[PDB]
């Protein structure tokens, strides 16, 4: 195990999956964006574990969380949970830069509408090479993290 | 440069050769065997029997 | 003693630098320490025994005469060529760690080379004290490639 | 010019070689435009510095100035003009870190190889990326 | 006091400014003062009368 | 003549002789610092160095390894070539003043 008694270490893992997978010649993405890619992954792990009642079958999908059908695991469980919200403060972290230089932040996903909004020919080329050039998150960054 | 090893009060600086080519970008004193025989000199101090003192 | 490492008590690392091994690894990355070329081969050809093959990086200091520093031969036993497959990340704070201006200066502008940064198996600030290689401390240099 | 990233002129404010014999930080202040500075270390065995003085800063990249598969690194011939040959002391080393200062200020982290460095701008400092290689290059 | 006004290359200074051995109590004691000894929780109680 | 003496390590050399790392018996430091020296002078030589490996056993490693112009098999012979004129500069020029006084 790694420090403070987890098996992580989430600040050396991520510095080690950034810079084994850097480049700028790759894109780069949104703050919208890298979630559903960590939710991709994660996603499919969490329902594997069924969540069963004390008596053999499934247990209603409301008030989970009650402290009466906590079976044979949970920290499994509450360990996904820690690995997606470490994202997810890092994930607003990009929109609160985009958002106060200039841009728009879309940490919010958008719907089913214009798809590709893509504010690159928007904001002038000034801005592009501001907020990437400071830092920036791969595709690949994201798979090889988790 | 300049071969003089510096004597302070706690150290001592530049020992060490400092005579090859590729130290700085003027590649200076590669081997030649004429531009060493004019240098080398030797001068012969107090010499008797059961002892000797020359400089190289 | 490949696999005991490690201490099963709390997980430190128990097999490192004794008391001589880190007093002569300070006297090369300390920060007034610069090596020419045929120095620095010599120094690189002792921590092998003529076997590594090593590819020599580019010299800090250039202009006036072609220096190395302490640091660009201590990056050298961690990746000496391409061929080894050693790449790390690692960010450490050392046993004195004298604190910059406090707001403004990060953690690595100290008054000594103190807080410590490595990117992809090159030095890049900090020295070697005991809290980067010996024991107690669970991030130090051999527990990363461990 | 074709390869300069980056020129201005910096009047020197503080040398404080702390518990060191060989290298000092320095502090600077930029004479044309009135915002950016920086901290930089000098080993002044060989470029020695004094305080309130001007000097240039001038991050280039490959002074090659135009335009054998051992993976090691060779120096130049003895006879090539090239950049670098009119100023008194270079340096090289990487970028690690960027990180904003405030408001239209971000600061820039270069390492030479042990000697740090830290300017901060103000989107002026525009074609600083994060490449491998840039080199420093000063006159008095 | 003894640790700031003491210059670089003190031999007993830079081997406790790393982890090595020694300590800056270790060193105090060599050049400024050995302090009050304990014996046991008590500061050295009467011997007789 | 005799073979146990200076010989490649096949097992950390190149493709070619640029880079050669050999194995010579019952020589200490005597040679192999001074045959550093005379190699690192040439202006092919990027890296030469040398490591006892042992002090119980008695055999010196010699490193030698340079850029694309001459093999580095080629580079030592010329340089332990260059190690016997070192001396010849040094053994007459000492003679001559002995006999002057």
């Amino acid at each position: 195990m790694e420090g403070n008694a987890q098996p992580v270490n989430f600040n050396r893992s991520w510095d080690h999956a950034y810079n084994i997978t850097f480049n700028n010649q790759d894109k780069g993405l949104l703050p919208y964006a890298i979630m559903e890619t960590a939710n991709e992954i994660l996603g499919p792990l969490e329902e594997r574990l069924v969540r069963y009642d004390n008596s053999g079958c499934l247990v209603k999908r409301e008030d989970l969380n009650k402290a009466e059908y906590v079976d044979q695991y949970d920290a499994e469980r509450d360990f996904y949970h820690s690995l997606r919200e470490y994202i997810n403060g890092k994930a607003t972290a990009l929109a609160n830069l985009r958002k106060s230089r200039g841009m728009l932040g879309l940490l919010e996903p958008p719907a089913k509408e214009l798809q590709g909004i893509d504010p690159d020919e928007t904001v002038p080329d000034n801005v592009k090479t501001s907020v990437s050039q400071l830092y920036r998150i791969s595709e690949k960054s994201v798979r090889k993290f988790l | 440069m300049s071969n003089i090893v510096g004597i302070e009060y706690n150290r001592v600086t530049n020992t060490t050769s400092t005579d090859f080519p590729g130290f700085s970008k003027d590649a200076e004193n590669e081997w030649n065997v004429e531009k060493f025989k004019k240098d080398f000199e030797v001068n012969i101090s107090s010499l008797d029997a059961r002892e000797a003192n020359f400089d190289l | 003693v490949k696999n005991n490492l490690l201490t099963p008590k709390s997980g430190e690392p128990i097999i490192a630098a004794t008391q001589d091994f880190i007093t002569g690894s300070y006297l090369i990355s300390h920060k007034d320490s610069f090596y020419d070329r045929a120095t620095l081969t010599q120094l690189l050809s002792m921590m092998s025994d003529g076997i590594e093959h090593f590819d020599i990086p580019p010299p800090a200091i250039m202009k006036p005469y072609y220096l190395w520093t302490g640091k660009q031969v201590f990056s050298l036993l961690i990746k000496p060529n391409h061929n080894s497959p050693v790449v790390i990340n690692l960010d450490a704070k050392n046993k004195v760690f004298v604190p910059p201006k406090s707001k403004s200066l990060p953690n690595e502008m100290s008054q000594n080379d103190g807080f410590v940064i490595i990117r992809g198996s090159q030095i890049l600030s900090g020295v070697m004290d005991k809290s980067v290689l010996g024991d107690g401390k669970k991030h130090s240099v051999f527990y990363t490639i461990l | 010019m074709s390869n300069t990233l980056f020129d201005d002129i910096f009047q020197v404010s503080e040398v404080d070689p702390g518990r060191y014999n060989k290298v000092c930080r320095i502090e600077a202040a930029s004479t044309t435009q009135d915002q950016c500075k920086l901290t930089l270390d000098i080993n002044v065995e060989l470029f020695p510095v004094a305080a309130q003085d001007s000097l240039t800063v001038t991050i280039a990249s490959s002074l090659n100035l135009e335009d054998s598969a051992t993976r090691s690194w060779r120096p130049p011939q003895a006879g090539d003009r090239s950049l670098a040959d009119d100023y008194d002391y270079v340096m090289y080393g990487t970028a690690y870190k960027f990180e904003e200062v405030s408001k239209d200020l971000i600061a820039v982290y270069y390492s030479f190889g042990g000697l740090l460095m830290r300017l901060e701008g103000n989107y002026r400092n525009l074609n600083n990326l994060k490449q491998e290689n840039a080199y420093l290059l000063i006159r008095r | 006091v003894c640790i700031n006004e003491l210059d670089n290359w003190n031999a007993p200074l830079i081997m406790a400014t790393c982890g090595s051995k020694g300590s800056t109590l270790n060193v105090s004691q060599m050049v400024a003062v050995v302090g009050q000894q304990i014996i046991s929780g008590n500061r050295v109680p009467d011997g007789f009368q | 003549p005799d073979r146990e003496k200076i010989k490649l390590l096949t097992q950390a050399t190149s493709e070619d002789g640029t880079s050669a790392s050999f194995q010579i018996v019952e020589e200490d430091h005597t040679l192999g610092n001074a045959l550093r020296y005379v190699i690192m002078k040439n202006p092919d030589v990027e890296f030469c160095g040398y490591s006892i490996p042992h002090p119980s056993e008695n055999l010196l490693n010699i490193r030698i390894q340079t850029y694309g112009e001459t093999t580095a098999v080629d580079a030592l012979q010329k340089g332990l070539k260059d190690l016997m004129d070192l001396c010849d500069v040094v053994e007459s020029k000492f003679t001559e003043k002995i006999k002057s006084m």
